[PDB]
């Protein structure tokens, strides 16, 4: 699930103190729930967030 | 591609408004009949038209979703000549740093290089990598480049030539979720190293 990946990333970014990534993971979750973005674009965006968190 | 182009975005360049600048990769391309259009990954509207400004194409708007790819097309009236799928968060060009300052401290035998960036007060493109470049004024093609993530760089007195004129400047690139291009250079700062 793309939605569960994003809620996991938001929590990890809060713990790491990355406010830009907390805002971005929430924005992607919000746009996906509204049907504003596709699951494909939300998953690629989550992969980018996860890569920044790994650094 | 005869109508080959490239673009850069500037996020929160004018308050919450973003900008998008496109240009043909070949500068001799005649743009008399050519118009630009962006469709997709926009907030309320399906498509937006670019304004033709002498040699570049420009849009300043808040209606960028900033998630998903947009289609930028070159048109002759209603006919599309070429289209390109671009993610606006991967073509960001930061604003140049400003207020560059160099100070020499005798007690520490070092140069403290400081500068400012409007990106520290933004919501999106907040995280940059900076490039501080310096050279002895007399030299051509002999710049030394140093990367940093903060706005303060310390150079040791022993790492520079003594009794010499130096030129120093700084630029930034997005280094986080946002990717893109190097900003314009800040204006140069000139200083002289101590005689030792």
């Amino acid at each position: 699930s793309v939605i569960e990946k994003l809620r996991k990333l938001e929590k990890q970014a809060r713990k790491q103190g990355d406010e830009v990534l907390v805002m971005l993971a929430r924005m992607v979750l919000e746009y996906l729930e509204k049907g504003w973005v596709s699951e494909e674009d939300a998953d690629e965006s989550a992969d980018r967030i996860e890569e920044v968190l790994k650094k | 591609d005869d109508y080959s182009f490239s673009c850069y975005s500037q996020l929160e360049v004018n308050g919450s408004q973003h900008s998008l600048t496109c240009a043909f990769e070949d500068p001799d391309v005649n743009i008399t009949n050519l118009e630009f259009e962006i469709c997709g990954a926009l907030v309320e509207v399906k498509c937006l038209n670019f304004r033709k400004l002498q040699e570049i194409y420009f849009i300043e708007t808040k209606k960028f979703l900033l998630i998903g790819k947009s289609n930028i097309c070159v048109k002759v009236g209603e006919k599309s000549l070429t289209c390109k799928k671009i993610d606006l968060t991967t073509i960001v060009k930061p604003e140049a740093p400003f207020d560059l300052s160099v100070v020499y401290r005798e007690g520490a035998n070092d140069f403290v290089v400081t500068f400012n960036t409007s990106h520290l007060q933004k919501k999106y493109v907040k995280v940059l990598m900076h490039d501080v470049a310096y050279r002895q004024e007399k030299d051509e093609n002999k710049w030394t480049h140093v990367n940093l993530s903060s706005t303060k760089l310390t150079l040791l007195q022993r790492k520079l030539q003594p009794a010499a004129m130096y030129e120093i400047k700084v630029r930034s690139i997005p280094d986080h979720y946002f990717k893109g291009f190097w900003s314009e250079w800040s204006p140069s700062y000139y200083f002289r190293t101590p005689e030792i």
